[PDB]
């Protein structure tokens, strides 16, 4: 109200409204789902078009051979944050001959977002990210909020109507975690999860975007006829 | 962090007034009375040592300050602002003059440097004006004795005699009746003490009054002998006893 | 440094500072530009509220940017000097690095770029100035006349006016200027420029300035008497 | 943050005016009147000190008329402290020019330079403008005797006769009435003092309330002399012209 | 005084075939008269069907290769996983080298692969960035021993057709990958005999449309 | 007042949303992508008859294989064009090749959100970037001041955009020829323009693989307008 | 640019079937003065790596602190710091090699020659060299300074190529290393009798041996050597 | 190295050798010492090959940007100047560059010599490199403005041959270029070994050499 003019101002109840408004931009964004087993981690994203002449906005970005994310909210902010991850993954490889741990990648994103919430002049990032990766401790899935909060999960969803997919994954938890050494079945569970967030529209060939990373699987994105198999 | 106040805090109002300067002058008005009188062979500056507490040692608080051996200053208004201005004035006398010309600046030019500093606090970014009016008395070879007033705006005027602060209006009227162009230094001191008594409520003695003069060279205060051309400072602060002696002939 | 964003969008999609800069131009004295077949004429209004003026030394309204290009303006006088100085420096910088003088279009594009830059840089306000830039490209006999404004847009004009009551003189130029047959001579071009200012000026005395620019760096400013002869001839034909 | 307290000194009004420049001009309209009159054989600068005191040391005082170099002087109207900042800058510019070209700076070039500095404060920096209007009186071998004025906007113009400060409307009308082109310095001296005497807000015009200066080729042969009038000399010229 | 440069010896050789390319180099690493390693790989697969070797000062060679490999990675990121053509890689390397014009990478560099028409390609660089496409290029310590031999046996220089006596040149018939590898092995075996910095082992990387293949051969260890 | 980079309660940047309103006031620009080329067309909208209309430059070459049309505060586009031309030529310097249309567009869009308290405000202009490369063929992009860019088969921006976009919705199909696209741009421009469309107040351009980016002569466009009038009178 | 002041001589090492061995004497020379006799030049990093350093000792102590800080930093926000995300020999080496090359590129080197010896997570032997120029190389045997000239020839007689590594036991490897250290003591004027030896084995882990001495020396034949040619007495 | 270029009736000829040496060792028999800045501009190269390649390819970037901004082809005078100003930035740093900027613009055919010093000279004929003195002799004695394209091409070709023969660091092959108002035209690569014997026989020159 009087306390939402900038990110540097707490409300009387201790809230940060600019951060909450940035969180609101994610809710307006298109749905994306993340889930993993012990061998693989999967991202599924519902891409959004402007109209029938337009392309469908890409949702998934590769950060390294073993890591990548999906976005929901302001796409340019995802490009900035993903570029930062690319650099950090790359710094780890060049200097330490070491693949960047997914947990450490989350810590770096948290700290980068945090600086934008405590300083004058700047603004919070207006995007949410779901980071998947496979490192020395196996498969991982992270959820990033532009408040700075990063959370390691078995599965999750962000964007509009994401609650439906999140409830589904909460029911299916015991099943999909056990899908080891079967990439196609893990993707199926993700496609079925994101289907719980659809209304009026359904998953078409240029609508659906899928990514996967695992034990002997580099981070690879599937679009177009490559996802027709799962429709 | 960083000083993000890079804009002026003093600005012209629709009527053409610079508010912060006017308000700085109001702070000066509330300040304790100080005055200056110029004689033929000297200048006197004086003020009341308004002690905040009787437990405070008012000798440790110097309202009258030496700027150069031949220049002294007194103020009315905010004491802390005055103290830092004295520090800057002493330094600028060296950096912008003595280290260049090998001699101390003349009164009018040191006043000009102090005035410039005060003007800049009226226009520069993220600062308020100084809440003081200064009375600067001094002597130099080619201009002789002089007395200047410097206001929060940075404007300065030369005076034969004047007063600033609390009872300045009444004090200036008192000085107009008594001043002439034939006054000797002792006559000016006498008039200073008379004028200052009117604005003082409580105790009026050497311990509650601060008074200094710009007069003859004091070779006894130089600290060394052997150089004929060096004859000592013209600035001298009168002692508590020296003031009381002149209060008996009052 | 002072970084405050002064030029910003409003809910209706307007940059008010840029639009208020145009209001400063509206207040400025009238300037007019007319290009003939082999020349360009720049006319300028001088408000007669200021007499006791020394016209020898008072900043003239038309300024040479190079030997072959001139610039006139309407709006804040002090603002215009900054644009003129920058333009003059760029003109010499071009001759030095490219070994050709600037084209009129290039010089216009530069000045317009400076104006634009001051509409989305922090800590600065837009120029309260619109300019008319005229001249001839090196080794070219085609007349050139351009206009710039605070927003930074620029365009070429057969004839144009800016400043106070420019609406009225543009009205005149739109009905009097024929594109198929522009003022064939210097006389006709100057006459049409003076006529256009007489719709707005008041007295045709020292209120009208005229500067003629011809090809190959041939630039001259008309005197009071020369202009007065045009003023005389115009009204004598009008008494009919 | 800090934005909250920013007055924004460099913005247009909806009408296309610069608030701070307009308000600075309002400030200057309360300053003592300064007048400049250009003649064929010299220039006169006359200015009124503001409500003075009897205890003010006039002979060492300077609030209106300042020397920029041997050929150029200025009359001030507005904040004296602001003026001195600009004056010292102008003095340096004149010396820079002299060092570079080994010739005295032409009057207009100095005027343009100071006027550009004023302009800058109205367009960038976020600082308040200088609340000062100058009358420049000077001589060079190109245009001879010249009068200029500059105000807080950074706009400058040339004049045959001009006033700044208080009652400029009344003063300019009086100058416009009695000024002629073939006028001489001694006549201009009289016109300036007569104009001040009629426009002044004081009861009577006296020597202690005035500063006076002339720039004359009344220097022995082809050269120019600046004369800042002493208090006694202002008293004499007041008697000569028949005002006191 | 500190000398930031050194010489790690080694010799490399790149030959462009009709539809293939080879980049070979010995595996010996040295300082002065000592051997550091008998097997220290010098020719690398940089991705996108491009092979590379920076011969000379090993520290600068390892840095340049590391940077180019990185440039390939970012080319994919920035341009939608587009394949970096051999000619584009060559131009990119020029700019990597010339960024140190006033403190150069002390290496002679060679890359090999296939052009956009599927033909064999070899590009050669100097330490400061000048480059050009070539058919045959030996670089490093024993470059002067090998190149004259290749001029003779690859481009058939100074060879004429019997009976004509210098009137008709020997025709420039294309060489097979098996033929090129023989010339490579004989080049290095000969260099090993007369150059002390050459020996220990020979590693060859062959580039075709099918991908990158490696071949290793022993050399004399004295 | 309030920050320039402030979020609204709805989760939108005020300044970006307000710049979109400025673009709505701009003159109409239309782009249509086909397998034979991409056509770009604009409404010139001269404010006066004395303004020489051929000096109105709202269609611009970025490279031989990339063109661009603008709508809104067109003065803001100049630095965007300069950056685009530099990016295109610089990539050719570094990589000895043409730059991808998407990569060029992405490079332009990176400038967009570089504003705050960098430039003091977003751009007040939208761009239609049309081009061809070997990897993705003929492409049309819509670059906004939000930093977002959508690829389009056909797109209209400016004051008559929603009316034109509805028309493009019905008319576009994947088998359009270059000639059919040209007439289609002219038809829709004529529909949404205030003044009567002719060769002087409207401009056409195209990008083909063979000939690259070309702005059409007024004589060439005049013939296409006459061809349009006759085919509309044909039924 | 500097010059080394207090210096450490040869560091020698070799691979064997199940791990690596590394050794270095305990001397810190000050030119020809054998100034400091209790200097440890083998620095363990965790339980899988030992970094052996020769050259300037003040720079060695700096590197020692970098490695100590590296371990601290790796543990930060790292639940698997003593498991899957523990420091590897290859991580430690690449970090040092990055630092060494950066420092030489600023013309302010760390005046050292370093050998990183260790065993990787997968049980692979790690042995690589880096020096003040940023030059790196790997070999079955590695040695710095004099060790390069005298130790390598002896150690290469045991492991001449990669295929000899599985055939070489820890007893044979240690014996060869210990003999090499004796030879260096005979022939290097900047060597000491006291040394340290470290064994990093994939089964038995890190064994660090301090206060070792060169023994079984041959000197008796010296009694028969008289004069420099013709002298009989 | 030997490079030359000269202006004549129907444009400008540009001829260069092809050798590169590392001391006495011939590192390259075939380097391209002409840089195709654009279809209307040429640059020869002497000095450091890297400096020539880098700065002249960067000049091409500036010349292309010029055309996009101004909608007009850059002049030879302006192009040569942009290049000379780049050199003046690294004045004293150690760049080594000597090149002739060849082209055709509004003022007709144009030829400018530019070097690392920042020198920029307009002229009808230039030659640089270790063998330039030999080339100048053939050029000066046979050059006319009235030359045909055929004869001019041979002159530049013959002048390089003269240098290739005598100068130890010049040889390999000759590259010819002809610059017209419609752009430059490449006239092939000519082996010096084969060209020498050919010219010796046909022309009768080089009598002292036994063939
Ligand atoms: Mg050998
Ligand atoms: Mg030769």
């Amino acid at each position: 109200n009087n306390y939402d003019g900038d990110t540097v101002t707490f409300s009387p109840t201790g809230r940060l409204f600019q951060v909450e408004y940035a969180l609101e931009a994610i809710k307006q964004g298109s749905v994306t789902v993340g889930l993993r087993s012990n061998t693989h981690a999967v991202l599924v994203a519902l891409k959004r078009n402007a109209d029938e002449l337009s392309s469908y906005q890409k949702k998934i970005i590769k950060c390294d051979e073993h890591m990548g994310l999906s976005l929901a909210g302001l796409a340019p902010d995802a490009r900035v944050l993903s570029n930062y991850l690319r650099q950090q993954c790359n710094y780890s490889s060049l200097v330490f001959n070491r693949k960047l741990a997914v947990e450490r990648a989350g810590h770096l994103l948290c700290d980068k977002a945090q600086k934008n919430t405590q300083s004058y002049g700047g603004r919070p990032y207006g995007v949410g990210l779901l980071i998947i990766g496979y490192d020395k401790s196996g498969a991982h899935l992270l959820e990033f909020q532009p408040s700075g909060n990063v959370t390691e999960l078995y599965g999750t969803a962000i964007g509009a109507r994401s609650q439906g997919a999140k409830t589904y994954l909460e029911r299916t938890l015991d099943t999909f975690i056990k899908i080891d050494g079967n990439p196609d079945e893990l993707i199926k569970a993700g496609v079925e999860a994101i289907s719980q967030s659809l209304r009026d529209e359904s998953l078409t060939v240029d609508n659906l975007s899928i990514a996967i990373v695992g034990k002997d699987t580099p981070f690879t994105i599937y679009d177009g006829e490559a996802v027709a198999k799962y429709i | 962090m960083t000083d993000r106040y890079s804009f002026s805090l003093t600005t012209f109002s629709p009527s053409g007034k610079l508010g912060q300067i006017d308000y700085a002058l109001t702070a000066v008005k509330q300040g304790v009375t100080s005055l200056g009188i110029k004689a033929t062979n000297g200048v006197v500056i004086a003020t009341e040592k308004k002690s905040s507490s009787p437990l405070a040692m008012s000798e440790t608080l110097s309202k009258v300050s030496l700027l150069t051996p031949d220049i002294g200053a007194v103020y009315s208004g905010m004491g802390p602002d005055y103290r830092v201005l004295v520090d800057k004035s002493r330094k600028v006398a060296h950096t912008s003059y003595k280290r260049i010309y090998g001699e101390y600046p003349p009164t009018k030019l040191l006043v000009s440097e102090v005035a410039k500093i005060m003007q800049e606090a009226t226009q520069s970014g993220g600062v308020r004006p100084f809440g003081v009016s200064l009375l600067i008395a001094g002597h130099d070879e080619f201009n002789g004795f002089s007395l200047y007033q410097v206001d929060p705006s940075g404007s300065y005027f030369p005076w034969k005699a004047t007063a600033i602060g609390k009872g300045s209006v009444a004090a200036k009227t008192f000085l107009e009746k008594r001043w002439n162009d034939e006054l000797e230094l002792e006559d000016a001191i006498h008039i200073a003490l008379l004028t200052l008594k009117e604005s003082v409520e409580g105790e009026f003695n050497g311990d509650t009054i601060e008074l200094a003069i710009i007069g003859d060279e004091n070779p006894d205060l130089l600290g060394y002998t052997g150089i004929p051309t060096d004859k000592g400072p013209r600035f001298r602060k009168l002692t508590s006893q020296e003031i009381n002696d002149r209060l008996e002939a009052l | 440094g002072y970084d405050r964003a002064l030029s910003i969008f409003s809910p209706d999609g307007h940059i008010f500072q840029v639009e208020y800069a145009l209001e400063a131009v509206k207040r400025g004295t009238c300037a007019v530009g007319v290009k003939g077949k082999n020349c360009v004429v720049l006319g300028c209004e001088r408000r007669s509220t200021l007499k006791l003026q020394d016209t020898r030394i008072t900043p003239s309204k038309v300024s040479k940017i190079d030997s072959h290009v001139v610039l006139s303006f309407s709006g804040l006088n002090a603002d215009s000097r900054i644009l003129i100085e920058k333009a003059r420096v760029e003109a010499q910088s071009h001759r030095l690095t490219l070994e050709d003088p600037v084209t009129v279009e290039y010089l216009t594009r530069y000045v317009a770029g400076v104006q634009q830059r001051y509409t989305q840089s922090g800590g600065v306000r837009p120029f309260g100035v619109s300019t008319l830039i005229a001249g001839f490209d090196p080794r070219d006999d085609e007349p050139k006349l351009y206009q710039t404004e605070p927003s930074g847009i620029y365009s070429s004009w057969s004839a144009q006016t800016i400043g106070r009551n420019s609406k009225t003189v543009r009205e005149f130029l739109e009905k009097n200027y024929d594109r198929k047959e522009p003022p064939a001579t210097v006389e006709e071009c100057v006459k049409l420029t003076v006529r256009s200012l007489l719709e707005v000026v008041q007295t045709g005395a020292k209120n009208i300035e005229i500067t003629v620019v011809k090809p190959d760096s041939d630039i001259v400013a008309l005197s009071s008497e020369e202009i007065n002869q045009y003023v005389t001839q115009i009204e004598q034909e009008k008494q009919e | 943050g800090s934005r909250r307290y920013d007055s924004r000194t460099t913005i247009f009004s909806p009408e296309g005016r610069l608030y701070q420049v307009e308000y600075a001009l309002e400030s200057i309209s309360h300053a003592g009147t300064a007048i400049g009159i250009m003649a064929s054989d010299g220039i006169v600068l006359a200015a009124e000190r503001k409500v003075t005191s009897t205890l003010l040391e006039q002979d060492t005082s300077t609030e209106k008329l300042y020397k920029l170099n041997d050929k150029i002087a200025v009359a001030v109207a507005g904040l004296t402290a602001d003026a001195e900042i600009l004056i010292n800058t102008a003095r340096i510019h004149a010396q820079n020019y002299l060092k570079t070209y080994n010739e005295d700076i032409p009057v207009e070039i100095l005027v343009r330079r100071l006027s550009d500095i004023k302009q800058g404060y109205t367009q960038h920096g976020g600082l308040r403008p200088f609340g000062v209007s100058f009358i420049y009186a000077g001589y060079d071998d190109r245009y001879g005797y010249q009068l200029y004025t500059s105000n807080p906007s950074g706009n400058y113009t040339g004049w045959k006769a001009i006033s700044v400060g208080a009652n400029t409307s009344a003063a300019q009308t009086l100058l416009q009435m009695d000024y002629k082109d073939d006028m001489k310095v001694d006549d201009a001296i009289e016109l300036a003092l007569k104009t001040l005497s009629k426009t002044t807000d004081s009861s009577a015009l006296t020597y202690d309330r005035l500063e006076f200066a002339t720039i004359r080729k009344g220097a022995n042969d082809g050269e120019v002399y600046q004369k800042i009038f002493k208090p006694q000399e202002i008293k004499d010229i007041l008697v000569k012209t028949g005002i006191t | 005084q500190f000398n930031p440069y050194g010489d790690n010896g080694g010799t490399i050789l790149g030959i462009a075939g009709e539809d293939f390319a080879v980049l070979a180099g010995d595996t010996r690493n040295i300082t002065d008269y000592s051997i550091n390693s008998r097997y220290e790989p010098k020719v690398f697969d940089c991705g996108d069907n491009i092979v590379m070797s920076a011969n000379g000062f090993a520290a600068d060679g390892d840095a340049l290769v590391k940077r180019f490999k990185n440039s390939v990675k970012w080319y994919h990121f920035d341009h939608n996983d587009k394949k970096l053509s051999i000619n584009s890689a060559a131009r990119n390397i020029q700019h990597l080298l010339y960024s140190r014009r006033f403190f150069p990478y002390y290496v002679y560099n060679i890359i090999a692969g296939l052009d956009e028409d599927g033909k064999g390609a070899v590009y050669s660089f100097d330490p400061v960035g000048s480059y050009q496409r070539e058919q045959c290029r030996a670089g490093g310590a024993a470059a002067s021993l090998i190149m004259p031999f290749l001029d003779n046996q690859v481009n058939f220089k100074n060879q004429y057709e019997p009976g004509t006596n210098g009137k008709v040149k020997k025709p420039l018939k294309y060489l097979s990958v098996e033929e090129v590898i023989k010339l490579v092995r004989d080049s290095f075996t000969s260099a090993t005999e007369r150059h002390i910095q050459v020996g220990d082992g020979l590693e060859i990387l062959i580039v075709t449309k099918d991908g990158v293949r490696k071949e290793f051969y022993e050399l004399k260890r004295d | 007042d309030r920050g320039v980079s402030t979020f609204s309660p709805e989760g939108r940047l005020f300044q970006v949303e307000y710049s979109l309103e400025a673009i709505k006031l701009g003159s109409t620009a239309i782009g249509i992508a086909t397998k034979e080329g991409v056509v770009l067309g604009v409404e010139k909208r001269a404010t006066s008859p004395l303004l020489e209309s051929d000096s109105i430059e709202k269609i611009v070459e970025i490279d031989r294989h990339i063109g661009c049309a603008m709508s809104g505060l067109t003065a803001d586009a100049r630095s965007m064009i300069e950056h685009a031309r530099t990016a295109a030529v610089t990539h050719n310097l570094y990589y000895d090749e043409d730059i991808n249309v998407e990569s060029l567009t992405q490079s332009v869009c990176d400038l967009a959100l570089r504003f705050g308290e960098l430039m003091s405000r977003p751009f007040g202009v939208a761009l239609l970037i049309a081009g061809h490369d070997a990897d993705d063929g003929y492409q049309l992009f819509h670059a906004e001041p939000s930093g977002t860019f959508y690829r389009y088969n056909a797109k209209a921006i400016g004051s008559g955009s929603e009316g034109a976009q509805a028309e493009l919705l019905n008319e576009w199909h994947s088998s359009l020829t270059l000639k059919e696209a040209e007439l289609l741009v002219l038809k829709i421009l004529k529909q949404v323009m205030e003044e009567k469309l002719d060769e002087n107040n409207a401009q056409l351009s195209c990008i083909t693989k063979q000939d690259g980016f070309k702005i059409y002569d007024n004589e060439k466009t005049a013939e296409l307008i006459k061809e349009l009038k006759e085919k509309e009178a044909a039924e | 640019t500097q010059q080394p002041i207090v210096t450490g001589t040869s560091v020698i090492s070799m691979k064997y079937d199940n791990g690596v061995i590394i050794a270095a004497d305990n001397l810190g020379s000050y030119g020809s003065l054998l100034r400091f006799n209790g200097v440890e030049r083998l620095i363990p990093v965790g339980d899988n790596t030992v970094v052996g350093i020769s050259g300037d000792i003040s720079d060695m102590q700096h590197i020692e602190r970098l490695l100590k800080d590296l371990v601290t930093e790796n543990a930060y926000d790292n639940p698997l710091a003593d498991a899957e995300e523990a420091l590897e020999p290859s991580y430690i080496f690449e970090y040092l090699a990055t630092v060494m090359y950066q420092r030489r590129s600023k013309m302010n080197p760390l005046w050292n020659a370093i050998i990183v010896a260790g065993v990787q997570s997968n049980g692979d032997q790690f042995l690589r060299y880096v020096n003040l120029l940023g030059v790196t190389y790997s070999s079955p045997t590695l040695a710095t300074g004099f060790g390069a000239h005298m130790a390598n020839p002896l150690l290469r007689k045991v492991v001449d190529r990669e295929s000899d590594i599985p055939k070489t036991t820890v007893q044979v490897a240690e014996e060869a290393i210990v003999n090499a250290m004796r030879v260096l003591y005979y022939r290097d004027a900047r060597s000491s009798r006291n040394f340290s030896l470290a064994i990093i084995d994939k089964n038995t882990g890190l064994t660090f041996k301090k206060n070792l001495q060169v023994e079984n020396m041959k000197w008796d034949f010296a009694k028969d050597i008289k004069g420099y040619g013709t002298q009989k007495i | 190295t030997t490079t030359l270029a000269f202006k004549f009736q129907h444009g400008v000829i540009a001829a260069v050798d092809s050798r590169a040496s590392a001391g006495s060792y011939i590192s390259a028999l075939r380097v391209n010492k002409v840089i195709e800045i654009n279809p209307y501009l040429l640059g020869t190269m002497s000095g450091c090959a890297a400096d020539c390649q880098y700065w002249e390819r960067l000049l091409a970037k500036e010349c292309r940007l010029y055309y996009l901004r101004n909608g007009e082809r850059i002049s030879v005078s302006a192009a040569s100047k942009l290049l000379s100003n780049m050199m003046c930035q690294y004045r004293g740093m150690g760049l080594s560059m000597g090149s002739m900027i060849c082209g055709w613009d509004k003022k007709g055919p144009g030829l400018y010599y530019v070097d690392e010093h920042g020198t920029r000279l307009s002229g009808n004929m230039f030659s640089t490199g270790s063998g330039n003195t030999y080339a100048y002799g053939v050029l000066d004695s046979n050059y006319k403005w009235d030359l045909s394209v055929e004869d001019a091409l041979y002159l530049g070709k013959r002048s390089i041959l003269a240098a290739a023969h005598r100068d130890a660091y010049s040889g390999g092959s000759v590259n010819l270029y002809h610059v017209t108002e419609d752009g430059w035209i490449y006239h092939g690569n000519h082996d010096v070994g084969e060209l020498f014997w050919k010219v010796k026989e046909e022309e009768g020159s080089f009598n002292n050499v036994i063939g």
